[PDB]
RNA sequence: GCAGAGGUUCUAGCUACACCCUCUAUAAAAAACUAAGGACCACACGA
């Protein structure tokens, strides 16, 4: 649970790019079987996504790199 | 330290009674007084009326012939009526009155276990000579105040919200006692205003037991 | 009664139509919740056909604002009543004095912010003694409409309903007078031609004081 | 006249009585104004809103 | 149908009536924190019915959505626990009917309460320009993850302390808490426990709560003042500063970074606004929010203790 | 009807050795405030603990003065001495004497034990001496008092904080069990001088309050 | 389970937002179940 999102807003300056990146992360959590790297403690997907952003473990660049890598294994799976 | 004891119990009247706790250190007396007042007001064993069944009327709003006031007024008067039961947590009281004259609480047919604390209390007035009211009063032992809506069958049965609060006001004043060779000792005096269902000393004992049981959660007995 | 009042409360109560005021002063031979009967004094009564005055107090009935109107008798048997005297207390009326609300002990002090700027804090004692419990009467009307594919029935039997809900209704399909109903329950059973049974609005919980059914001429009245 | 009315009763003429907190139990400093006031329940109930 | 207020533009295109909206009267609920608001159980049930149905299907309690609706109608125990799960971290928008400025609608993290009235945190009520007089606020529920995250990041009250119109904070104490702070931050020339030295704010609070020393009396106390002059670091300064017991008690509430000069004064409403502004500029948003909640609690408590009653005399 | 919901604490949160948080979830409607106020007032007004009440320094005999060669004023020294907390044995009163010279702080470790009495916090500082040649000599008096007795009510005198507690604040928050009306949840934050662990202090205060009520309950 | 019908119930149930199984022209061993449509103008009142 996060009362405020400041740590995120200095993690992501725009605070609207923050919404987009953390929304994509939470979408990956709900739709994909992937789970948040930071442990979940009775927290919804958006809250734990903001928590992951807070630690700096997740950002827009890292998220784009991760999805590109996942598409790479998707291509490699077909061979 | 010194442990207070129920040195004196004084009854200025049946409803109003005073209990005194003579030996108490500075600070202990006022803390104990506030705690006892809150415990007594919050929760005490009470025997207020729970449900009333009227032979002649189905619901509380409609009125019966020959009765001065509405059935709703009768129910709310019965709410004020208070009884004390010695051995039964549940009891049924039956009221029958015929002819002109007020229907007092004394007229209620009472078992050996259940006794009406205030016979002078009036439920209704039967103005018409050929008017008779038959009531089945259900009294349940309970704690605190329960609204009628919170609880829960026949259409004739009427539910009145019960108030198992035997004590109306509890006032305590801290006055210094006069021990032969001692200092900083004060006697706690609690003024109890109650409908009379619960004994004052018994109520103090129950409140003390409840507070002690609650404290036993904090530290092992 | 208002402990602090203008003094015009008596005038308002008397002049308002809710209060039943004796046409002719006299002694009350009989007083009842439904009606009050006055034995008129010999002087004030007419020389012929005066008889004795009878007043029928209206019981709990709906208002245009859904508030109960109830005249509670204000006099006892054998109590003399003078000319132009209040007989029974109408809504918000006590002893012929207009009593809109219940007055009570009031302390002016902030209390942990629970009364922040205009908020009001109320003791449990107020709820316990039913000082502000106000009877609200809501009228619900279900109308049998002549329609295509046959008129809609008033029968108790309804497709796809619980038997417990149908238990509250009578044989003819109308809830028993004096029954207790809650939100979602069916009061009167009506079936659309081929379902349309009237239902208690969600949240509303009360008892039915009375049920009145009006039927057009030429169509048979049901059992209820 | 109000002061005389209070003096007729046992109540203080000041109109302010020392009041004790229900929870803490310590009497409030600066004794508060306590008295009976007429209060009307408006039909604007919460459940309808 | 096109032009005018009744025209389709303003009626149904510019401002559209929306679903998942709940309306009820306002209540203070001082126990709530800044981001939390009271929300009735039935109101949250009605607003969050699709989420409840989805969670019921996921739990396997109801095989079909019709079964879930039947379960909700029964209002059985498991439905309440499901409602607790969805409400826990799902912001809802509290919105006063005339939305004069941007702060008119602000999200809150709902807390389920037994009742029928919405509780709004006292500090933000000044920002909402809302009294407690049959005032009613609409409650809209964000649905998508983008929406919930958007509300938490922006719409939430703790996120916007400063009003957009001016840099001055908008959650400034308004009626009761400001009065209590003023009562604490005052000096009486003679009062109980005057002229004694006190080890710290803890000892001041202990003396007041014991009642032997009066709330407002000039006493020399030792205070551990922290300075932000160090670059990204707090340095402790210990000194004996003449002050009242009330001010010393208030000092433990404020964060470390703020100096003692702000609390040393009488702390009128403008003074408290400046205090909050300095806290926002120095300590940051989160310490400012925590300090605002704590200061509201202390103001309420010490105003209740004061009993500042209005009287004819 | 005689039965009550008896609380079962879910956690005892501890931030430091001196400062701990205790919370009890179920309790009862209105019982939380009663218990919190009772415990708070009982452990402020009366707690078995020993603190410094009388001080004698050979340097000066007047409170509104400054000992030569000492950075701290004696009034500042009085405050630091008040802050000092000491555990004592069965004996009620013991006098401890120190004569220290040289530049450096006077640690609570450096005070002479002068008996089996032992100080809980050696790290605590009484005063600082600027001059090496200058020396400090103090007489310290401790009493097994019960509560906080100001010296104003009572040749140097210092207020005595006999009660080991420093700060306590009880807060009542709404709690529920299953589906039931609002029930108080009592959270108690206790800070002690260190002579006794805060949870042990709570248990001792509860035992004292129970002993006050042993007469009526009759087991 | 996507075009229809049948089945153990209760006229009808083929995903209609909608609940189970079968197949591409044939009807039953089987328990939880069912309904998706409707404005303006005036008055008064609260903010
Ligand atoms: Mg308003």
């Amino acid at each position: 649970a996060r009362v405020t999102v400041q740590d995120a807003v200095e993690k992501i300056g725009n605070r609207f790019d923050l919404v987009l990146v953390a929304a994509r992360r939470a979408r990956q959590m709900q739709v994909g079987g992937k789970d948040p790297l930071v442990p979940e403690e009775n927290d919804k997907t958006t809250v734990i996504a903001l928590r992951e952003i807070e630690e700096g473990l997740i950002n827009n660049q890292i998220l784009d790199v991760r999805e590109r890598q996942e598409q790479q294994e998707q291509e490699a799976a077909e061979l | 330290f010194l442990k207070p004891r129920l040195v004196d119990i004084e009854q200025v009247s049946s409803t109003h009674a005073k209990v005194t706790l003579e030996p108490l250190e500075r600070g202990f007396g006022h803390t104990l007084g506030n705690a006892l007042r809150r415990i007594l007001l919050s929760s005490m064993p009470g025997c207020a009326v729970t449900e009333v069944e009227i032979d002649g009327v189905l619901h509380e709003y409609s009125t019966k012939e020959g009765v001065q006031e509405d059935i709703l007024e009768i129910l709310l008067n019965l709410k004020g009526l208070a009884v004390r039961v010695q051995g039964k947590d549940e009891v049924i009281l039956t009221l029958n009155k015929s002819g002109i004259g007020p229907v007092t609480a004394a007229d209620i047919t009472h078992d050996g276990d259940v006794e009406i604390v205030k016979p002078q209390h009036v439920i209704c007035h039967l103005t018409d000579e050929n008017a008779s009211i038959s009531m089945r009063i259900k009294v349940q032992r309970g704690r605190g105040y329960v609204p009628a809506s919170t609880r829960i069958r026949p259409i004739g049965r009427l539910l009145v919200d019960a108030c198992y609060s035997p004590v109306e006001r509890i006032a305590y004043n801290v006055e210094a006692a006069r021990v032969e060779q001692r200092t900083d000792l004060d006697k706690l005096v609690i003024e109890m205003e109650t409908n009379g269902t619960i004994d004052p000393e018994e109520a103090i004992r129950r409140a003390a037991t409840i507070l002690a049981e609650q404290l036993e959660a904090f530290v092992d007995l | 009664k208002p402990l602090v009042g203008t003094g015009m409360e008596r005038a308002v109560a008397v002049d308002s139509g809710v209060t039943a005021v004796a046409k002719r002063g006299g002694v009350v031979q009989y007083v009842d919740a439904s009606r009050i009967v006055i034995k008129v004094n010999e002087d004030e009564m007419y020389p012929g056909e005066a008889g004795i005055d009878i007043y029928n107090l209206t019981k709990y009935t709906r208002s245009n604002q859904n508030t109960c109107i109830n005249q509670m008798p204000c006099v006892s048997l054998g109590e003399p009543v003078e000319r132009g005297d209040v007989l029974a207390d109408g809504p918000s009326t006590d002893l012929g004095e207009l009593a809109l609300g219940q007055n009570m002990r009031v302390a002016f002090m902030p209390w942990n912010g629970y009364n922040f700027e205009d908020s009001i804090l109320v003791s449990e004692r107020v709820v316990q003694e039913d000082r502000f419990t106000t009877i609200h009467i809501q009228e619900l009307a279900c109308v049998s409409r002549d329609t295509k594919l046959g008129p809609e029935e008033i029968t108790a039997d309804i497709p796809n309903v619980g038997e417990a809900a149908l238990s509250k209704l009578d044989e003819s399909g109308i809830v028993y007078i004096g029954a207790e109903v809650t939100g979602g329950d069916i009061l009167v059973g009506k079936v659309t031609p081929k379902d349309s049974s009237l239902r208690v609005p969600n949240g509303v919980s009360g008892t039915v004081i009375d049920v009145q059914v009006f039927t057009r001429d030429g169509v048979e009245k049901d059992k209820r | 006249e109000i002061k005389e009315l209070l003096k007729l009763g046992d109540l203080p003429t000041s109109g302010q009585i020392r009041l004790y907190d229900g929870r803490t139990g310590e009497q409030f400093e600066r004794p508060v104004t306590v008295g009976y006031m007429y209060m009307l329940k408006l039909n604007h109930l919460v459940d309808d809103k | 149908m096109i032009k005018g207020k009744q025209g389709r533009f303003r009626q149904n295109l510019l401002g559209k009536r929306v679903d998942y909206s709940g309306r009820s009267v306002i209540t203070v609920g001082p126990y709530l924190r800044l981001h939390q608001c009271g929300l009735p159980k039935k109101m949250a049930l009605e607003l969050f019915k699709p989420f409840i149905y989805g969670k019921l299907e996921l739990r396997g309690l109801a095989t079909t959505i019709k079964a879930a609706k039947k379960m909700v109608e029964r209002e059985e125990a498991v439905v309440w626990d499901i409602l607790d799960e969805v409400i826990r971290e799902h912001p809802v928008l509290l919105n006063r009917a005339p939305t004069l400025h941007r702060l008119g609608i602000q999200a809150f993290e709902p807390v389920l309460i037994e009742g029928k009235a919405i509780q709004l945190h006292p500090l933000v009520c000044a920002a909402y320009n809302a009294d407690f007089d049959g005032d009613q606020m609409a409650v809209h529920v964000p649905l998508t993850l983008e929406a919930q995250l958007e509300a938490r990041a922006l719409m939430m009250s703790t996120n916007n302390i400063l009003s957009p119109a001016n840099g001055e904070p908008i959650i400034v104490p308004s009626q009761d808490v400001v009065l209590g702070l003023y009562y604490m931050t005052r000096d009486c020339v003679n009062a109980k426990g005057e002229g004694m030295v006190l080890t710290g704010p803890k000892e001041a609070e202990r003396l007041y709560r014991s009642g032997l020393a009066s709330l407002h009396a000039r006493v020399k106390v030792r205070i551990t003042e922290y300075e932000k002059d160090a670059n990204g670091e707090l340095v402790a300064k210990t000194s004996l500063k003449d002050t009242t017991v009330g001010r010393a008690i208030l000092w433990m509430i404020v964060p470390k970074g703020l100096p003692y000069s702000i609390v040393n004064q009488a702390l009128g409403k403008k003074a408290i606004s400046k205090m909050l502004n300095t806290c926002y500029r120095i300590l940051g948003l989160k310490p400012t929010v925590i300090f605002a909640d704590q200061i509201m609690y202390t103001g309420f408590a010490y105003a209740a203790r004061s009993g500042a009653s209005v009287g004819i005399d």
